[PDB]
């Protein structure tokens, strides 16, 4: 009697507790059903996967630099001195059933975490989702991205490895010891001594399994709490205003689709972990300070930093008995990047003077200057990231390595400018496309007029039509416009039988009539809600 | 405008749902079943399709269970029969697991998009400036807590509490951090001229006066005799060799006492050096630094492998162009001229190790790097 | 009864506090200032006392900072001058830190017991069975979500979802755990009678037939020759020595190949044995174990140190009573009679190692334990 | 030494004693016999990350 | 968290070669060596782990 059992359990919960009001309020919360709003969820989902994978890897990983010979199953690295951390990473890959799969999906989930954070940041920025309520959520979100990048760095830096070891040597050692006032002091505090200090990997393990994951979890909790209680913003639309949320309630629809999306994303991650090989550390010999490879790259989310260093024109300064190594620059540059990311919304509201409480997103085209700025920033990031690959790009795509370096050097100033101009003009052109759709309407097939040879596009008005043919022009309302008669009720009644065979004409007629009436009822409900809201 | 004390008894599920939406300000507009026409076989097709996706997820999960339980996993040495089976062990694990959960998710999405009724629920957003009653009550509560506590009248407690918290926090943060803070310039490494800080020394720093530091090649033998003496004829014209500061005391790696001196040499971040035999025809193109005009033993030039910019090894060597390339950030130093950076981020030349040959003809350092050999830091070039 | 739209402007701080308490169901009864009489010097002195506690906390925090920065910490070898200063370095750190924070807390408690107004606020407890409207509305919402979703009507979809979720969960849990699961009875330890599972073997299992496993004593020398062959004369009547299975191949720890075999011997859980020389006068009292009647070489008896209960070493040995005592759980075995537990949790006798003397008169095991030697487990005594 | 003998008694001995899966649980927890080389890292993970969480 | 910045969990055998004389050249797991280092080598480490326990 599952119904009786459920009723009894609910009565017990509501007698011990009194959450009916809260449960109902969270079950009725409305979340807009725009696809872009799922982007952030990806990161969260991927984050969860990382945790679930990370725990599994903590039961098999031994952080240390204790020198040991492998004496394991992997023949190509046998009798070779290496850290216990590398030995246990190899054992996970080979000696633990599914360990290679688990760590590959862990790395793929780290990459997806980074990429989805980056795409979510692109959405929030271009849509102005950070503009007044939610400016903090942008700051706490920008601090999540930085922590995620550093977390991934400490993660692939965790299994002491040739590639990851040289990455540590470059970034953590050189840049840290280049900082003028306290560079050497910071380096010695971090490594407890010189670069290969015997305390590095255990400390990175502590930072990467507990500390930084804990900070990220707390910040994600704050982020989701703010999104939940600062009702999620929405795009302009028919029934959508600054003072409401149009979408679906949590329980029946939003929760099921969010869970299904989590399942699909973890399926993608598992498929990648199986079919795609990520970080084959067994090929990456144990870290030796005298050994290095040509590739020598970090994960994509950090490559931009490396790219910066590659493209920065080897500028140093030599004060009285001291030197500021060129590496310092990237740190400063890094600071600037984060300094300009965390503190963007405030700069936007300082320049534009726009501190109003904005709950309606704005299309990227509707804000040409910010869209151009974001395109310019993305262009600079892509230039830096591909500069970090200039070795591989030159190898595969035959371009002289010096040519690639100088292309990046000139580009990091020119390409952002070209992209800004192009994106500004593109946003304005998209605005003009929308305006001309409103003025004239959608476009269709061409007709030759009866008396004369005039050819007319045979437009289709979206609103009231004037006494003559041309329609009253509609006023832009901040929402996408239909640029194809495709997407209206035109040529959209295929056979409902099956892919192979028909259904009886009566059943097809009933189904199509029901769907047609349902679309009318939806559109009508939106229209009456609009009219009641305004008037 | 009444809480429906007794009307709730006869209210239907729809009525109570609407009442809840009204309480929360959530209006469900256009909640309609996805299959208003009953008995249509399109509904049956859709239901079978959703169940098919779920069944595919389940079959894939069962396949994951079976393949994980019963499959030839385990590393198989190269060339051994059954290696192919291993090579697609993890691929099958991921394939089956991902396919199972992805198909379950697809079935759930299809159920949402085809059976769960479509709704356009609209909610009342009350963002910003809580009603003035709540703001006034909160402000009154906080101000009563502050002023009533009599603070800002007890200036002595006001100042003493702040001083106590400041002193305690200073001491506590100091206690946290002082464990980590280490002086980079504590003289720890012994040297012929007394103990020196780590960054001033490498494996080539003479621990004793007239110490014979051989440029030992790093033969990658598994554990025993990893470093071997080296002789000038070993490197031919246009050849590069990575060499290390091996001592007579640091014998082969058989003994437990050894095998750690050698491991220390190997792990010496600044220890590795690259010895390059400049082609004789190219010796007229060589340019020398101040104080390094004799660091080369004939046509043998020893330059630190550690790149002067961020300290990656500069391993790559290009003969017929004499360019030492660092792969981390693609910096080229000119080997003919003193190893000065002719391209890339690096701005300081690689430190040249003095070299010569002792009795028996073995190559041996003729001294230490006249400058520190790693990437530059604040306390450098003085 | 009304939200007080404009009256809030005229409401005082106390009135607004009362209104907020009313909204939350919190009635503040008897909120009064702690010092109703102004100008009294008792108030001034309590002010001074709280400030004194806070300033004591501040001075203690400053002392913590000063002692942490400037105090002769660092281990000092026993007997060295300045060892006394170290011995109370950590005590001083803790003393100063604790006094600081404790005095700050004391000052805060005294402030709230002396100056913060005393309240007997009483709150409305609405716990249990939220009003009927909320309960029925929640029920309607959830039931509409369930039934409207059309589940419990597509039996195929529900059954397929259940099967898929169950299969995927089984596969995923198996994938998680199978990494951990290791067959304890996989034959891994090589033995003269073929590879055997670990628990069936120890360092005393003959790796090859006729292998000479010496009862080597563990001299605690730093690394070199930690194990040396042993002779019967060394143990004197009423004397116990811990011995280990030292092979000829497991030479001294001078080389790298050795010093790891010896580490394996030392870290072998079941490797350690205790050799006890029964006094001749007590010889007639010895009671033997069937199948172990000749295990003793004259008056020398080798019994495993590992307790037969939970596998702690049974190191303690009492002569003149011949009691092998285990201190983990205070279990007493009779050494005279076969090492059977005569007190404590242990219920199985310690395994007796066969012993004899080989060529040159050195004590060598005369064979392996006739039974497994660690603590008992399910697959034992068959 | 104290904590090591405590591990030996409690974890090893008691887990090995459990009738059906005791030896299996012991070999899973230690990845082998008692002195297994993956015990302390596993306890570290359980103690700084998992159990505190 | 503080202790996690100085503790290396492992059974990798190592000789102490540290400050505490009564354990020098004695084989110990890296975990024990780092516990000794926290007690003796890092300022306040004895105090921190003592207050932790
Ligand atoms: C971690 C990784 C993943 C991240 C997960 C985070 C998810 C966040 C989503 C938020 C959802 C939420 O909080 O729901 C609670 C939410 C409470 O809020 P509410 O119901 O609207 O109450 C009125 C408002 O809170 C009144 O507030 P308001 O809406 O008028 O505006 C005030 C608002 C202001 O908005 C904010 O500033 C929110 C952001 C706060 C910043 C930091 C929050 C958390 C940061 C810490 C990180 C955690 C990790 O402050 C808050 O409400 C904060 C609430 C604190 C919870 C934060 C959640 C985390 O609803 C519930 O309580 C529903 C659940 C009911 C539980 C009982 C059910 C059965 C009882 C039996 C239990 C045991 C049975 C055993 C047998
Ligand atoms: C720092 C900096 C920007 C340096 C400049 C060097 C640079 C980026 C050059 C561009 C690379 C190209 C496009 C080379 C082709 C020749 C060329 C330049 C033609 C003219 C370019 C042009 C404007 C043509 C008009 C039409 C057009 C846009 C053509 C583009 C053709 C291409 C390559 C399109 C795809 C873009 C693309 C994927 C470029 C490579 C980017 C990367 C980082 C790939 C990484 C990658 C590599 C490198 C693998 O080896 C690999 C092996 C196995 C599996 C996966 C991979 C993998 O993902
Ligand atoms: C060899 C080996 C070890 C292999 C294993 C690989 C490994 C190590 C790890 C991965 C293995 C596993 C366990 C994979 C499956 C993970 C998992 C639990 C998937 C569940 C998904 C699934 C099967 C769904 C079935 C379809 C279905 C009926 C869905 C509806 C019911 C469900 C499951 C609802 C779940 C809802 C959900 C995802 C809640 C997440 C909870 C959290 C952290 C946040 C919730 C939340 C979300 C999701 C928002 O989007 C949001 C947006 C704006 C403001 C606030 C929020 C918010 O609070
Ligand atoms: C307001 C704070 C006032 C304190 C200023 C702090 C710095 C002053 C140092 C001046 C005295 C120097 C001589 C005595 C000291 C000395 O000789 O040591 C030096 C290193 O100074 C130390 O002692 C530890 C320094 C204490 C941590 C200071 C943290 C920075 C402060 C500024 C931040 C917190 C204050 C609150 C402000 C922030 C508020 C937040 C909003 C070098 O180390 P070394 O010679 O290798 O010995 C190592 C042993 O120290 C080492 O503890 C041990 O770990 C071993 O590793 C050992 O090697
Ligand atoms: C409902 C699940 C239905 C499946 C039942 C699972 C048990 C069936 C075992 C059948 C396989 C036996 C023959 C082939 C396989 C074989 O011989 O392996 C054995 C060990 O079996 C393994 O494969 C790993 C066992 C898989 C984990 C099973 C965990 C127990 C299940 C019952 C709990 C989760 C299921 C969901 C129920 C709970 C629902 C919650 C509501 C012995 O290890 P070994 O010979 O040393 O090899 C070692 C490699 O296995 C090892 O992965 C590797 O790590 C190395 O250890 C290697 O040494
Ligand atoms: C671990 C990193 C992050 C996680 C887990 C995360 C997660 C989420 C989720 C699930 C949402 C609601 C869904 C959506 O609106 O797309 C959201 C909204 C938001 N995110 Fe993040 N995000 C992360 C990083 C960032 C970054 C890098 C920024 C910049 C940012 C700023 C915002 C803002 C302002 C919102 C509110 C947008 C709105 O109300 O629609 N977050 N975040
Ligand atoms: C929060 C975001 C996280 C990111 C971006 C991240 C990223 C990474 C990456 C890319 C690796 C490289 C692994 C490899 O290449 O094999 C790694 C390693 C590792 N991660 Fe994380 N991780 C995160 C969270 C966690 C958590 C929460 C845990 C533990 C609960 C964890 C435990 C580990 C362990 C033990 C390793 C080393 C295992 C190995 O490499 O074999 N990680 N991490
Ligand atoms: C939550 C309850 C906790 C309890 C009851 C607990 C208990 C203990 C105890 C008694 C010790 C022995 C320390 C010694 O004898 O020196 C210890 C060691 C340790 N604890 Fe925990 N702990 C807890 C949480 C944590 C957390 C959250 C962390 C990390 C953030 C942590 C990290 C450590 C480390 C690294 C050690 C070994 C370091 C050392 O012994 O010096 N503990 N723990
Ligand atoms: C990381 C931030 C980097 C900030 C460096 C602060 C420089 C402090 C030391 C300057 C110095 O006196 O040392 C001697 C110097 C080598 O002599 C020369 O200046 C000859 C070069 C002529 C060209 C000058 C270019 C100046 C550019 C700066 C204005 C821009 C900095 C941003
Ligand atoms: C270097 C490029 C590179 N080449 C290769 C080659 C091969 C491989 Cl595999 C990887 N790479 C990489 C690489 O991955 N680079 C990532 C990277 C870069 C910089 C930092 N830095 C953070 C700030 C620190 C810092 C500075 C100032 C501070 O001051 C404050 F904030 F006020 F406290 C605090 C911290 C210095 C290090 C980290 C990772
Ligand atoms: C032994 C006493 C003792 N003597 C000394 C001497 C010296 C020192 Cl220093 C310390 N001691 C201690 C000691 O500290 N004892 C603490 C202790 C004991 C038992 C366990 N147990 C966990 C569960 C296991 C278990 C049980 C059931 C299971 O089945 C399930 F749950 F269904 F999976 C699985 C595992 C048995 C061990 C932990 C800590
Ligand atoms: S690390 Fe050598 S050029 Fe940058
Ligand atoms: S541990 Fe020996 S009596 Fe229990």
């Amino acid at each position: 009697d599952f119904a009786k059992l459920a009723a009894a359990q609910g009565d017990a919960i509501d007698s011990r507790y009194h959450p009916s009001a809260a449960v109902r309020r969270q079950l009725n919360k409305v979340f807009p059903t725009h696809w872009s709003f799922l982007l952030g969820e990806i990161a969260l989902y991927s984050f969860i996967i990382l945790l679930l994978t990370g725990v599994w890897l903590t039961l098999f990983f031994d952080p240390s630099m204790a020198h040991v010979t492998y004496d394991g199953v992997y023949q190509p690295l046998r009798g070779v001195q290496m850290s216990r951390a590398y030995e246990t990473a190899l054992d996970i890959s080979f000696e633990v059933r599914g360990g290679l799969f688990v760590r590959q999906v862990h790395h793929w989930a780290a990459l997806m975490f980074a990429a989805s954070i980056m795409v979510h940041l692109a959405r929030i920025f271009f849509t102005g989702a950070f503009r007044r309520p939610r400016e903090a959520n942008w700051v706490i979100g920008s601090l999540l991205l930085i922590l995620a990048m550093f977390e991934g760095f400490f993660g692939y830096s965790l299994p002491d490895d040739l590639l990851s070891g040289t990455g540590i040597r470059a970034a953590l050692s050189g840049i840290t010891m280049g900082i003028p006032v306290i560079g050497t002091w910071m380096h010695w505090a971090l490594f407890g001594g010189d670069f290969p200090g015997e305390i590095l990997i255990p400390r990175l393990y502590a930072l990467h399994i507990l500390l930084i994951p804990g900070i990220i979890l707390a910040l994600i909790g704050a982020h989701l709490a703010l999104v939940w209680f600062q009702k999620h913003t929405q795009f302009p639309g028919p029934g959508r205003t600054e003072t409401n949320v149009v979408g679906v309630r949590v329980m029946p629809v939003f929760a099921v689709k969010s869970g299904a999306f989590f399942a699909m994303i973890t399926g993608v991650l598992g498929l990648m972990g199986g079919l795609l090989t990520i970080n084959p550390i067994w090929n990456l010999g144990p870290y030796k300070p005298s050994q290095v490879s040509a590739g020598s790259q970090p994960d994509f989310y950090m490559m931009w930093t490396d790219g910066l260093i590659r493209l920065w024109p080897a500028w140093e300064f030599y004060p009285f008995g001291h030197t500021i190594p060129q590496g310092v620059w990237v740190a400063v540059g890094m600071g600037l990047v984060f300094a300009l990311l965390i503190a963007y919304p405030f700069i936007e509201k300082k320049v534009t003077g726009d501190d109003a409480h904005h709950n309606l997103l704005q299309r990227p085209r509707d804000v040409p200057v910010r869209t151009a700025i974001g395109s310019m920033a993305i262009a600079l990031y892509l230039l830096l990231t591909f500069a970090c690959m200039n070795d591989i790009i030159a190898l595969k795509f035959h371009i002289s390595l010096n040519a690639t370096t100088w292309i990046g050097r000139i580009g990091m100033v020119v390409l952002p400018a070209i992209v800004y101009f192009v994106a500004y003009r593109w946003a304005i052109s998209l605005q003009r496309s929308d305006r001309e759709v409103l003025e004239h309407g959608v476009e269709t097939g061409i007709i030759k007029r009866l008396p004369h040879g005039a050819y007319v596009e045979l437009h289709q008005p979206l609103g009231p039509v004037d006494e003559h043919g041309h329609p009253i022009p509609l006023e832009y309302a901040g929402a996408p416009l239909p640029k194809r008669m495709n997407k209206l009720g035109s040529g959209g009644a295929p056979g409902t039988g099956s892919f192979l065979f028909p259904d009886p004409a009566v059943e097809h007629e009933a189904l199509t009539e029901a769907a047609h009436a349902s679309e009318h009822k939806s559109l009508t409900a939106l229209k009456e809600h609009q009219d009641r809201i305004h008037g | 405008g009444q809480p429906t004390d007794a009307e709730l008894a006869e209210m239907s599920r729809e009525e109570l749902v609407k009442l809840g939406g009204k309480i929360d300000g959530v209006e469900t507009i256009f909640k309609e079943p996805r299959w208003p026409v009953p008995g249509t076989k399109a509904e049956k097709r859709t239901e079978r399709l959703v169940a098919y996706w779920l069944m595919l997820g389940g079959l894939s999960g069962l396949a994951l269970l079976l393949v994980f339980l019963f499959w030839p996993w385990e590393y198989q040495p190269f060339g051994s029969e059954g290696e192919f089976l291993y090579s697609l062990a993890t691929p099958l694990y991921g394939l089956t697991f991902g396919l199972s959960i992805l198909s379950i998710g697809i079935g759930a999405v299809l159920f949402q998009k085809k059976f769960i009724p479509e709704e356009i629920s609209v909610q009342d957003r009350h963002d910003g400036r809580s009603p003035e009653v709540h703001r006034k009550t909160v402000a009154a509560n906080l101000t009563d807590a502050l002023e009533g506590s009599t603070l800002k009248r007890r200036k002595v407690i006001g100042l003493s509490l702040g001083i106590g918290l400041g002193a305690f926090g200073a001491g506590t943060l100091v206690a946290f951090i002082g464990g980590l803070i280490k002086n980079p310039w504590k003289p720890v490494v012994p040297t012929a001229e007394g103990k020196k800080a780590v960054l001033w020394t490498s494996g080539w720093t003479p621990r004793f006066k007239g110490e014979t530091i051989y440029l030992a090649r790093a033969t990658g033998r598994p554990g025993e005799s990893p470093f071997v003496k080296m002789r000038p004829e070993d490197i031919d014209a246009g050849g590069m060799e990575t060499v290390f500061p091996w001592r007579e005391s640091d014998g082969d790696g058989t003994t437990v006492e050894s095998e750690h001196k050698l491991t220390e040499i190997a792990m010496g971040v600044r220890n590795p050096v690259m010895l390059i035999r400049i082609k004789p025809a190219d010796m007229h193109r060589v340019i020398k630094r101040k104080g390094q005009e004799s660091f080369n033993f004939g046509e043998l030039f020893a330059y630190t492998k550690v790149c002067s910019h961020l300290g990656c090894p500069s391993s790559l060597y290009e003969q017929q162009t004499y360019r030492i390339l660092c792969p981390c950030h693609q910096s080229q130093f000119d080997a003919l001229e003193f190893a000065k950076p002719i391209f890339g981020p690096a701005a300081r030349a690689l430190a040249q190790l003095p070299i010569t040959i002792d009795e028996d003809g073995y190559l041996v350092a003729n001294g230490d790097f006249v400058e520190p050999v790693g990437p530059a830091f604040w306390e450098r070039k003085s």
